[PDB]
């Protein structure tokens, strides 16, 4: 359905031009496979592309496919090319089910501008179903590639197929490019401090002492106060601490500073051994405040 | 020597009176802080 | 606070006072110490 129109399914109407034209992608049905993602196998003996069929839509979930061995990767790669902003650049919520029995690898990673795919989480054994959700620093080119690897241990044949991977529901979010399952309210941007509001009809500003949140646009839900002894930001990103606690006691009052605390320290942990000779130690950059 | 502290005696005043005895630090040594002592005037 | 530090003023007595205030052996930053002054009684 163009861009601008949100279907669940059954029949696509257009979004309100009260909200903003949001594009995002939900594959809860697998009847065609998107264009968007494509399946290879990486044989595991010989480490080659196969150019098999790895997944196999069954119409409702994607899961994995025997190819040549068990043991052969069964890849999905899923690639953007960018994002389109409405932090927020990209969070992808996954529904994993595994069914599989042993040695069960789901090598979900991420190429972060087009670099060598890195592991964000790799999930081991039979897992039920959950969701993932992962955060994009930067806009770039990012591909979701699903690695599954059914054995790890090499076994002649094909003797495991019980070991399927359903990914029944993909979420992907500010996307460039792409369909508009469902359009967010907003139509300009408000200055910062302003919570967006379309019922209101124009930019409406939070309470002071708040900060606002972008994931949830519409209304002043999203805008949480501040924390006990803390100021907000002019951008109301996030909370800003005046490094001067003042709390009152039934003597007088305790104003506690921490001024000369905001610039930061290089304190390291005790030099830890690892189990070999090898060697190491914790470095934490601390910012108190300011 | 001890006394080196600075001695704040409250002065007889009120029907009170304070031995208070405070240091003034680089003694050494001596004896301790000697604590204030009340009695009548 | 302002009553923070320690008073140690002397009284009246033989016709000399002495009004010196300290802080206590065991406060950060603030007013700093005030200094002694003399008066006839
Ligand atoms: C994906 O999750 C986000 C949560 O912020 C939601 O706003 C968005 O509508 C979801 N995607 C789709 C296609 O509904
Ligand atoms: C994200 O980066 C790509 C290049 O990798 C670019 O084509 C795209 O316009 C960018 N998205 C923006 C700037 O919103």
């Amino acid at each position: 359905c163009p861009y601008g129109s949100y279907s669940n399914g059954s029949d696509c109407t257009h979004c309100p031009a009260g909200t903003e034209p949001a594009v995002g992608f939900e594959y809860k049905w697998w009847n065609t496979l998107p264009s968007n993602m494509e399946t290879t196998v990486l044989s595991g003996i010989n480490f080659e592309y196969k150019g098999l069929t790895g997944w196999e839509v069954a119409g409702d979930h994607i899961y994995t496919a025997v190819g040549a061995s068990d043991n052969d990767f069964m890849i999905l790669t899923l690639v953007v090319p960018g994002f389109r902003p409405p932090k927020e650049v990209a969070r992808i919520t996954f529904v994993f089910e595994t069914i599989c029995s042993v040695n069960c690898e789901l090598y979900f990673m991420v190429g972060m501008n087009s670099r060598t795919n890195t592991p964000v989480e790799t999930w081991k054994g039979t897992k039920g179903k959950q969701s993932y959700t992962y955060t994009i620093e930067e806009n770039a080119t990012v591909s979701f590639t699903w690695a599954f690897q059914r054995t790890t241990l090499h076994e002649t044949g094909r003797k495991y197929t019980n070991d399927v991977a359903k990914i029944y529901s993909i979420n992907v979010t500010n996307v460039m490019g792409g369909v508009a399952s469902y359009c967010r309210p907003c139509c300009t941007s408000c200055p910062a401090g302003h919570y967006i509001n379309r019922d209101s009809g124009t930019c409406h500003l939070c309470p002071s002492n708040t900060i606002l949140k972008a994931h949830q646009p519409y209304g002043a839900q999203a805008c949480v106060p501040c924390g006990p002894g803390t100021k907000n930001n002019k951008i109301h990103s996030l909370c800003y601490n005046d490094c001067t606690f003042s709390r009152n006691t039934p003597s007088r009052i305790f104003n506690y500073n921490f001024s000369a605390l905001a610039g930061t320290v290089s304190l390291a942990g005790v030099p830890s051994f690892t189990s070999k000779g090898l060697k190491y130690f914790h470095h934490f950059t601390l910012s108190l405040c300011g | 020597s001890a006394s080196d502290y600075h001695t704040f005696v409250s002065s007889c005043v009120a029907g009170i009176q304070k031995t208070t005895y405070m240091w003034r630090k680089l003694c050494s040594g001596g004896i301790s802080l000697p604590e204030q002592r009340v009695t009548i005037c | 606070s302002a009553s923070d530090y320690h008073t140690f003023v002397s009284s009246c007595v033989a016709g000399i006072q002495k009004t010196t205030y300290m802080w206590r052996e065991p406060c950060s930053g603030g007013i700093s110490l005030p200094e002694q002054r003399v008066t006839i009684c």
